[PDB]
């Protein structure tokens, strides 16, 4: 594996020259000579499928680890974890607003990113690895979010909807599905307190910040992207370390950036001072329960609130059973670690409210025509 | 039963010379075809460590 890795990442280099020269072509001096016809063959018709299947069959040899052993024997060394990591890292940095370059080869990129995702041991490789390969996984997420806020903007219709179009393609097929799949792998595996610390955060807030933005925005696109959205959202929700809903309690939490880092620092990097302002148009928790109680009371329809149904409750259907663990009403094997007051104020109430709202809304739509987001609803319930 | 380590190494050759080999061969559709698999099921069978 170390070798077979080590030549996938002196492949991906050997993809760097080529896409740029195709960049270079495409803009300026066109000619279809194709010096690495042969590599872009080669990469797209073997390395993809062999990317492909390789790590979806030892997807438990890399998620190893000597405390916990998954897979039938055998766990990867540090520095393949760190390989596969950069690999993916360069991999979606490939892929970056190119989707159209790679023609009928993308779906063939965005597979890989998904079972590379899905065969990430971040939790080693950013508590011991090398510098570099983390911050290919910050710059990862940091890119994820600027290209988040220039998707949600221009759904804000400040563009008709050059590079809004290639930025719109490349979020809706290839930025979205694998971002829902990291959070989902990092949720499963409880790898958010050890990743999501300190600019990944700063990361994941923006990404939360904005998709939730879109909750004050009518468009025939944001009528389609919600599904997509919405279970990006949810999957945020299930590994963001910090109670976002809750921000009256942050205090208490150790996985903050408002803990973690002085107060000294957060100011040479732009935070608004407050834990409360990172995404200051989030209602908190309590509001945002009695919202949907007085929706789901109301007996108003999907049409008046698709927002709410798409969004905002696949947020909450995953944001209260992650705190219902760590806060109050838990099963606490908490004698020596009970000093610390919980940073969430989620009980069995909140859970058994929401799923009362949830089965009120239900049925104010039950005999309406058309409604495909009650399969969606049901997953996520 | 078990490989016998030897196999593994006689594996282990296999899949880099196909490797190397299809890297600087051009491309041909039906080589390619069935070269793929070969790689796939052959680094399917051999242990990654």
């Amino acid at each position: 594996a170390f070798g077979f890795l080590q030549q996938l990442l002196r492949w991906m280099d050997i993809s760097q020259e080529f896409i740029a020269h195709l960049e270079a072509v495409v803009s300026s001096g066109r000619v279809e000579k194709s010096p690495h016809e042969q590599e872009i063959k080669f990469f797209a018709k073997i390395l993809l499928p062999l990317i492909n299947q390789y790590f979806t069959n030892h997807c438990l040899y890399f998620l190893s680890t000597p405390a916990k052993v998954l897979g039938s024997g055998g766990h990867a060394s540090n520095k393949e974890k760190e390989m596969i990591t950069s690999l993916f890292c360069k991999l979606a940095a490939l892929v970056r607003h190119r989707v159209s370059l790679f023609g009928t080869d993308a779906p063939a990129v965005v597979n890989c990113l998904h079972i590379l995702a899905r065969s990430l041991d971040a939790r080693t490789v950013m508590k011991s690895g090398p510098e570099i390969v983390k911050a290919g996984l910050r710059s990862f997420f940091e890119s994820a979010s600027e290209d988040i806020e220039k998707m949600v903007e221009n759904l804000r219709l400040g563009k008709v909807s050059k590079g809004v179009g290639q930025n719109l393609t490349y979020t809706t097929v290839a930025l979205l599905p694998v971002l829902t799949t990291l959070f989902q792998h990092i949720a499963q595996h409880q790898f958010g307190d050890d990743v999501i610390l300190d600019d990944v955060q700063v990361s994941c807030y923006r990404t939360l910040c904005s998709i939730y933005s879109l909750g004050t925005t009518k468009n025939t696109y944001v009528e389609k992207l919600r599904p997509a959205l919405g279970e990006c959202l949810a999957r945020l929700a299930a590994a963001m370390p910090v109670a976002f809903l809750e921000p009256q309690l942050n205090e208490y939490n150790a996985c903050s950036v408002y803990t973690t880092k002085s107060p000294r620092e957060r100011a040479i990097l732009g935070l608004p001072n407050s834990v409360e302002e990172m995404c200051p148009d989030i209602p908190v928790l309590d509001r945002l329960m009695a919202d949907i109680g007085g929706l789901a009371e109301s007996g108003a329809r999907y049409t008046e609130m698709p927002h709410v149904i798409e969004i905002t409750l696949p947020m909450l259907c995953s944001y209260l059973p992650r705190w219902w663990e760590r806060g109050p009403e838990a099963p606490p094997p908490a004698l020596p670690a009970g000093a610390p007051p919980p940073c969430t104020a989620v009980t069995s109430d909140h859970l058994n409210s929401l799923l009362g709202n949830i089965l009120r809304i239900i049925v104010n739509n039950l005999g309406i025509d058309e409604a495909t987001w009650m399969k969606r609803l049901a997953v996520f319930a | 039963g078990v490989t016998s380590e030897e196999e593994l190494h006689l594996t282990r050759k296999l899949f880099w010379g196909i490797f190397d080999s299809l890297a600087h061969k051009k491309y041909d559709q039906e080589l390619y075809r069935m070269a793929m698999p070969c790689l796939c099921a052959i680094a399917g069978a051999l242990p990654p460590d």
